[PDB]
RNA sequence: GAGUGGCGCGGACGCUACGCCGCGACGAGUAGGAGGGCCGCUGCGGUGAGCCUUGAAGCCUAGGGCGCGGGCCCGGGUGGAG
RNA sequence: CGCGUCCCCCGCGAGCGCACGGGGUCGGCGGCGAUGUCGGCUACCCACCCGACCCGUCUUGAAACACGGACCAAGGAGUCUA
């Protein structure tokens, strides 16, 4: 007839618009749920703090769950098993950053690489830039960049990551299901940092850039991305 | 007047000098056309600074300008009249070219056959 | 049938409206305003009448076609652009014209064109400068100006006007239009003492005059 | 989605920030003159 | 078949014309006359031909036939189309879209077509 | 369908 | 600068049958369009095994 | 009547000391002896005025001897007012310490 | 998906499938290996209703170009039979 | 931001228009144009700036005070058989 084939294309065409909307509608609340968390997490961290100096007992915060590692040293005359590590940690070419979890069995795959990186705690504004900016996904082998929600849905939409702020949220608090949110993410590629390293061979503690940098890789974060 | 072609880009050249072989200024022997150098000791063929450039596929020309002439049209090389109607449906992007041993009174005819199907030849009053 | 009232959120920053879409609501109010569910012109011909199509199949066509572009948004024509000025260049300053036949002259600025570009009218009587146009970025406004904001310019005399026809003879209409705004500026700059000759006088660049530590 | 909202809100706190801020400034001028 | 003598003819024919870096077929049939499997006029049960028409004006057009494909001679039936430039590239529009006589060939031949009347259209 |  | 070899990145797999001959590589055509445009597997290993040579397509006896 | 462009010199190339870049240029704008002075001078106008045996055409009237290479004030040089200069056409180096005059016509006062 | 109940005669490009196209990542290199050459030389079977005393081969060139390159195509001169 | 309904506390509205929205356009312009100028990157000569030792070879290492090479043409070296 036709009268029905017109109208029931329309309608399947309705019914698919009205399931974007509803899924852009909770990618919203999703949102603005983790805006909540953020501040409740960033508060608790100084009202703790201040409850102690009150007592005038010391809040020991605790120790970060999450790192940006950076690679700052050469491909040439490089240690075999420091090759190994700097590659199982996705630090394959000079300036190249990707975030690690810190548990017992990472920190010392961090310790035995510390010439040749420049980690440390990265920020949650640290996070934001890195993920949008830098942030590529690893979609059938391919360094497709993050420009709409339906990559990273695609992807991670089996672990609850539906959009962007599900991986960053995924990232900074380091959940149950960051492996596959971190391992998603292609290596980022940041440039030199702008401004100048201070002595890339030596450690951060005697005047360097090589090893650990607790908030001080935030610094550098905005000086290579 | 001229035959336009049907879109004109901007031929971009990676390089327009010649690739002269290494030692081809101090010998005769030695013609100008390029060998790479096998030395065991050779500048040229371990990339010195101010020496003979290698030729890479790097150099390699756009894909959508390559055999492009500077008028916008690529050569064909066209014998006999019969060589001409099979150009007249690439009338645009494609433009003929006469043989240098076609006689001078065949010539009279492929040019003033070329005008009649209204495609570019690029040595039209070549023998006369 | 109802008339386009003007947007009700104001412009906050550049492509943010001022009002959320729950604010917005009640703005619009919709909680109330609700909603429920050419060609063959044919001729009378003196065998019959005849039937005439107009956009009728073309009788050429080229041996080959370039395929149609894809569709870029934000590409207007210079007609639309969005016009800009600076700080400096308001109604009534006095620029120096840098780069024309008249370079170095200081040239009274009348009023912003329909076209970016800056009607000026440094007197014919002084600068033997008529009814012109200027660029601003080849126009250095000095920090000096004569108070115009009392003139009353030929509306007339519009951006079409100035653009070139094609020797040139001089239409007296352009005589009348100078010799009009001639008689509302010459008793303006005269207000301000040794102005009258600063006009006529040339911009130039002496041993040790150095742009970048003149503010002027 | 939530970057409009969220940019719309910092924007409209900054301006009444800075409003208070010049309340503040008249405050005190006129403590000073009393 | 068809895509079988395709398989034979695509590097290996006598019409076949290699230089400077382009491939043509100077085939009695081929028009856009490149060497490809939709326009060459030997292959197929259907094929339209245009050509310049034995007097001066006019375009033929060279339908062949269902029956004789193994029949050289009462194959190709000739029709010559001696009009205006509007209702030649009619004629053919007609010939292939309303009898439904290979229509990857209906704008192919109307810009050949075209090009020949282009032709044999006086210079000034 | 609520939206009447 | 990356520390990848490239000792393994060209693939030995066949992409086509060395075979010239024109009814093997007709068929070729016919399960290339059959390989990606169903859902089977079937069409896959068949396309894969047109391209094998000789030694790796024994004669199956009865 | 007077000078309408600032006293420049092609004072050398873009160059490491073993490797110059012929397509930027260094203009040592006389002046200026400071990043903090260069501000004015950034993306203005800088012309190469030379003088050759065969006459060549004019914008305004007759055909001179006089010729120019147009160029463009990129970005600021080192830390004493020197300026990184990019020219249409790569500048000789038979220019070297001589006048090119820096403009004033991509004017922002 | 499909059954049965409750006025206008119109629509560019394409796809030598050994083709066309899209997205990502990568590119040192002796010895050495393999691939691709519409790279080049000389004969052969085909083939181009090829070219040529209205001037073949060759040879020269401050001519026009093309190809990443091997090289090649033209313009001019020279030459006399392929 | 509906009502017609299903609990623990108190399935398609109808349009427009503007656009930081899956990679540039201008629906903007102005000049000079026949033996004196226009373009031609390439190719002839020349100058400047920076770089730049002479190839082949054996060698751990060659610009080497290692050896072959004054220069040019033609010839010249993984073949064929089992």
């Amino acid at each position: 007839n036709f009268a029905e084939l017109k109208i029931k294309r329309l309608r399947k065409k309705f019914a698919q618009k009205m399931l974007r909307k509803a899924r852009r509608k909770l990618i919203y609340e999703k949102a603005k749920h983790y805006h909540k968390e953020y501040r409740q997490m960033y508060r608790t961290e100084i009202r703790m703090a201040r409850m102690a100096r009150k007592a005038g007992n010391f809040y020991v915060p605790a120790e970060p769950k999450l790192a940006f590692v950076i690679r700052i040293r050469g491909i040439n005359g490089v240690s075999p098993k420091v090759r190994k590590v700097l590659q199982l940690l996705r630090l394959r070419q000079i300036f190249n950053g990707t975030f690690v979890k810190l548990n017992k069995a990472s920190i010392n795959m961090l310790r035995i690489v510390e010439p040749y990186i420049a980690w440390g705690y990265p920020n949650l504004k640290s996070v934001n830039e890195l993920i949008y900016k830098r942030g590529y996904g690893k979609i059938n082998k391919k360094r497709i960049a993050l420009t709409d929600n339906t990559l990273i849905a695609r992807s991670l939409g089996k672990y609850n990551i539906i959009c962007m702020e599900d991986l960053i949220h995924e990232i900074y608090t380091v959940g149950k299901h960051f492996k596959e949110a971190n391992n998603f993410l292609w290596p980022f590629k940041l440039s030199s940092p702008r401004g100048g390293m201070k002595k890339k061979t030596t450690h951060f503690v005697e005047g360097g850039d090589a090893g650990n940098r607790e908030d001080q890789i935030n610094r550098l974060i905005r000086r290579m991305n | 007047a001229a035959l336009r072609p049907l879109v004109k880009p901007k031929i971009v050249k990676k390089r327009t000098k010649k690739f002269i072989r290494h030692q081809s200024d101090r010998y005769v022997k030695i013609k100008r056309n390029w060998r790479k150098p096998r030395g065991i000791d050779n500048r040229v063929r371990r990339r010195f600074k101010g020496q003979i450039l290698m030729p890479n596929i790097g150099y390699g020309s756009n894909k959508k300008t390559k055999h492009m002439l500077p008028s916008g049209f690529r050569k064909f090389l066209v014998h006999n009249v019969k060589e001409l109607e099979v150009l007249l449906m690439c009338n645009k992007s494609y433009c003929a070219e006469i043989a240098h041993n076609v006689s001078s009174k065949n010539r009279k005819a492929i040019v003033e056959r070329a005008a009649q199907l209204a495609i570019r030849v690029t040595n039209p009053n070549a023998r006369l | 049938k109802g008339k386009p009232h003007c947007s009700r959120n104001p412009v906050l920053v550049r492509g943010i409206g001022r009002y959320s879409r729950s604010a917005m609501y009640s703005r619009k109010a919709l909680y109330k305003r609700k909603y429920a569910a050419l060609a063959t012109v044919t001729k009378p011909v003196g065998g019959g009448t005849r039937v005439v199509k107009l956009r009728k199949m073309p009788r050429y066509y080229p041996t080959e076609d370039v395929p149609r572009k894809l569709l870029s948004h934000g590409k207007k024509p210079f007609s639309q652009h969005v016009r800009k000025l600076r700080a400096s260049i308001t109604p009534g300053t006095i620029l120096i014209i840098l780069t024309g036949r008249h370079r170095g002259k200081r040239v009274v600025f009348l009023k912003q064109l329909s076209s970016g570009l800056l009607l000026v009218t440094g007197p014919l009587s002084l600068n033997r400068v008529p009814l012109r146009r200027t660029h601003q970025k080849f126009v250095i406004a000095t920090s000096t100006k004569i108070d115009i904001s009392g003139v009353k310019i030929p509306k007339h005399l519009t951006d079409a006007y100035f653009k070139k026809k094609k020797k040139y003879e001089i239409t007296e209409q352009r005589k009348v239009d100078q010799k009009a705004v001639d008689s509302q500026i010459l008793p303006k700059i005269k207000a301000v003492p040794q102005l009258q000759g600063y006009l006529r006088s040339v911009f130039a660049l002496t041993n040790g005059v150095y742009p970048h530590k003149l503010v002027f | 989605p939530y970057a409009k909202t969220m940019r719309r809100n910092t924007i409209l706190r900054q301006a009444r920030n800075h409003k208070l801020r010049v309340e503040r400034a008249a405050a005190a001028l006129a403590a000073k003159s009393d | 078949s068809a895509h079988l003598q395709w398989m034979v003819v695509r590097n290996c024919s006598s019409f076949l014309i290699k230089r400077n870096k382009q491939t043509y077929s100077t085939e009695p049939n081929n028009l856009k006359a490149r060497n490809s499997f939709r326009y060459n006029g030997l292959i197929h049960r259907k094929t339209v031909g245009v050509e310049p028409a034995a007097d001066g004006k006019g375009v033929v057009v060279v339908m062949k036939r269902r029956s004789g494909q193994r029949k050289p001679a009462t194959s190709y039936v000739r029709t010559t189309i001696n009009k205006n430039a509007r209702a030649t590239l009619s004629s053919i529009r007609h010939m292939i879209r309303k009898n439904k006589y290979h229509p990857d060939l209906r704008m192919a031949a109307i810009r050949r077509a075209s090009a020949i009347l282009r032709s044999q259209k006086p210079v000034m | 369908r609520g939206l009447r | 600068g990356v520390d990848i070899l490239h000792n393994k990145d060209r693939k030995v797999w066949r992409k086509e049958p060395k075979s010239q001959d024109m009814y093997l590589r007709l068929l070729v055509k016919l399960y290339r369009f059959l390989a990606r445009h169903t859902n089977s597997t079937f069409n896959q290993v068949v396309l894969k095994r047109l391209f094998m040579s000789r030694t790796k397509r024994p004669p199956l006896s009865l | 009547s007077g000078r309408l462009w600032c006293k420049a010199i092609f004072a050398g190339y873009k160059r490491g000391l073993r490797n110059q870049r012929e397509h930027t240029a260094l203009l040592k704008i006389e002046g200026v002896y400071a990043r903090d002075e260069t501000e004015f001078y950034l993306g203005k106008r800088c012309a190469y005025v030379y003088k050759a045996k065969n006459n060549t055409v004019t914008p305004g009237g007759k055909p001179n001897k006089t010729r120019v290479i147009w160029g463009k004030v990129t970005r600021a040089h080192g830390n004493s007012g020197m300026v990184r200069a990019k020219f249409r056409s790569n500048l000789p180096a038979k220019a070297i310490g001589h006048r090119i005059r820096v403009m004033l016509y991509p004017s922002r006062i």
